[PDB]
């Protein structure tokens, strides 16, 4: 079943041995995924699920080499046989060609039929286990499928692109929201279906399409922003879906190595080009373990909020999640707020919907505890500035704006009387001096012939600039305000 | 992390 150019690069007993299957795998027209994911879900998981080395199995085999800090003297890799490799390939595509057959299933010249593509996503479903819990770790890959029918949510959609690619399919591929996968398939892949579960319930929508999601302008689906892969993006999702946590404390070092490493492979080949968050994990790596001659975490991150910009209608709220967290890791409020503020700017143009959940609790985190622990350690840091900058009070005001504007025309709201605590404590965090000398103008003249400004969009944060820019915060009438 | 979706920040 493996072409005989793939077999040659085996067997790796390196992180480099396996990046160099990645290199090589990433030149031809149809890179192999399942083929990717089992060497990926393979070395993860004598890595981070089974480390003991087991001495009764003459056919698995372990490589010795130097540690890479000072401590430690010699670390082991999970030798990956050629055999062992094979055997598992052999036995997904057994269970795919031999529970489909394509005898029925007449492609007019290159196209899939919609019930060609739900059956493979049956296949694979019905192929699943019964008792697993769902948000375990380590049963993302192909290896797991194969080896323990476990699979999580976002796994489920790449096994079922990985199958067609596997029955010759070359049409469908793997769609990624922020929080989200489903399959596109078609000619010019504007057909789409759902193929996992999304969130604890085991509600599912499969067979239907995305197009009622898209249009009730929740952020699950992107206002129809969100990425259409092709083979070569979604090598990198699997890359991205290498989870290294040995435990809730501990990380796999060789697993991060590795990681890294192949996210750079897909840069200088440019096909993290349209992958915003993969810059983003791409920089967060970097920050902890920096490798010499590459940009900066600072320079990825930017990188990445353009790619959003350019190729997705700055439609995408994690490139700015994941930038405001590197100056608040980094302790740099102005920098901080400024993004946070940028990603309610993105929000404010959607509706909070029952699946939104995620994002919610993401804003929730930010608004009621991040931020009012910057503001917290700031009023100690003086004390012994930028909790005196009144452009950093309208970045936090902007911030709220933005969060005011995503409850309109929403189906549930987003606000209640626990966010006002923390708008009103934050805001006295602020002197009076400062929340005055922001100006906010609603409108002079539009359009153009031939201290900082601030303009509000919400109706309700409208009803307050007077109450936000007073010299005693009136609690009591904040709170009301905010909710209605 | 046990899971979280692929590329979360």
């Amino acid at each position: 079943g493996l072409k005989a150019a793939q077999k040659t690069l085996f067997p790796l007993r390196s992180i480099d041995d396996v990046v160099r299957l990645f290199a090589a795998e990433l030149g031809r027209e149809e890179p192999d995924l399942v083929l990717l994911s089992l060497v990926l879900g393979f070395v993860e998981h004598f890595l981070a699920v089974n480390r003991v080395i087991p001495t009764n199995v003459p056919e698995l085999t372990f490589q010795p080499s130097p540690a890479p800090d000072p401590p430690g003297g010699l670390t082991y890799f999970p030798v990956a046989d050629l055999s062992i490799i094979a055997a598992l390939y052999a036995r997904f595509t057994a269970q795919i060609r031999g529970a489909v057959d394509l005898s029925l299933y007449p492609r007019e010249g290159g196209v899939s039929s919609r019930e060609l593509v739900k059956k493979v996503s049956d296949v694979i479903w019905n192929s699943l286990s019964r008792s697993y819990f769902k948000d375990r770790a380590h049963i993302q890959s192909l290896f797991s499928f194969i080896t323990g029918t476990k699979l999580d949510s976002s796994g489920v959609a790449f096994a079922v692109v990985g199958a067609c690619q596997a029955l010759g399919l070359r049409d469908v591929h793997l769609a990624l929201s922020e929080d989200h996968a489903w399959v596109v398939f078609g000619p010019n892949g504007e057909q789409t279906a759902e193929v996992t579960w999304h969130g604890k319930g085991n509600e599912d929508r499969r067979g239907q399409t995305v197009n009622a999601g898209v249009a009730e302008r929740s952020w699950l689906y992107l206002k129809g922003s969100y990425m259409r892969c092709d083979r070569k993006m979604e090598v990198a999702f699997m890359v991205c879906a290498i989870n290294p946590s040995i435990d809730l404390h501990t990380d796999s070092l060789e697993l991060l190595q590795l990681q890294q490493k192949l996210l750079w492979l897909l840069y200088d080949l440019g096909h993290l080009e349209r992958y915003p968050m993969a810059l983003g994990n791409l920089a967060d790596l970097e920050e902890l373990e920096p490798t010499p001659g590459r940009p900066d975490p600072l320079t990825l991150y930017h990188k990445g909020i353009a790619s959003a910009k350019t190729y997705y209608r700055d439609e995408h709220i994690y490139p700015y999640m994941y930038l405001a967290g590197y100056h608040c890791r980094n302790r740099n409020v102005r920098e901080a707020l400024q993004a946070w503020a940028d990603t309610a700017t993105v929000i404010q143009d959607y509706n909070y919907c029952r699946e939104d959940e995620e994002i919610y609790k993401e804003f929730f985190e930010v608004a009621n505890d991040v931020i009012p622990n910057l503001l917290k350690e700031a009023a100690s840091l003086l004390e012994a500035s930028a909790l005196q900058d009144p452009e950093c009070f309208a970045h936090l005001l902007r911030f709220y704006d933005g969060i005011c504007k995503w409850e309109e025309g929403s189906p549930t709201p987003v606000l209640h009387v626990g966010w006002a605590t923390f708008l009103v404590q934050s805001l006295g965090r602020f002197e009076g001096q400062v929340r005055q000398k922001v100006r906010i103008v609603s409108g002079t003249v539009a359009g153009t012939a031939r201290g900082p400004v601030l303009t509000f969009q919400s109706e309700k944060m409208k009803g307050m600039k007077e109450l936000l820019v007073a010299t005693k915060i009136n609690s009591s009438a904040i709170k009301l305000q905010l909710t209605a | 992390s046990r899971w979280r979706f692929p590329a979360r920040p």
